[PDB]
């Protein structure tokens, strides 16, 4: 009877949306993985089989110097104590940035998916673009604690 | 880590 949202086969449908008031951002949520094909629409779940109720829901997206309304360009402005909202189907969950870190361009472990008691929302936003090697050197990924 |  109640709502029952589930990443369907419409890899083309936003599974939901995401916004942050302290960062002033509002964008769609497409199904993982954040592979180029998906990143073509919006912040996709850093992982394909992400769960609607995963102990850690990760998401990733490129950044834009000339565009703060991009995937995660205006995030660098948001920080701890930041109230984060996650909208999906007719349900609106909530998270609050509890931890933030960075790592070389290969620490995939950022997907950080272990804490379950207090689920979380692993944010992933790449930046520090290099023009010599033509690639992103530093990686930015914030974790958020479920509060709803 | 995804997101290039
Ligand atoms: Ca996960």
């Amino acid at each position: 009877m109640q709502a029952k949202p589930q990443i369907p086969k419409d890899k083309s449908k936003v599974a939901g949306y995401i916004e942050i008031p302290d960062a002033d951002i509002k964008e769609p949520v497409y199904p993982g993985p954040a592979t180029p094909e998906q990143l073509n629409r919006g912040v996709s779940f850093a992982e394909e089989n992400e769960s609607l109720d995963d102990q850690n829901i990760s998401i990733a997206g490129h950044t834009f110097i000339d565009r703060p309304n991009y995937q995660f360009t205006n995030l660098k402005a948001a920080k701890k104590g930041s109230m984060v909202y996650f909208k999906v189907g007719n349900e609106t969950r909530k998270y609050k940035m509890t931890s933030i870190r960075d790592v070389k361009p290969t620490d995939v472990g950022v997907l950080d998916e272990q804490k379950g008691k207090d689920k979380q929302l692993t944010l992933i936003t790449c930046d520090d673009y290099n023009e010599k090697t033509g690639v992103w050197e530093k990686r930015k990924i914030f974790v958020a604690t479920e509060v709803k | 880590l995804p997101a290039t």
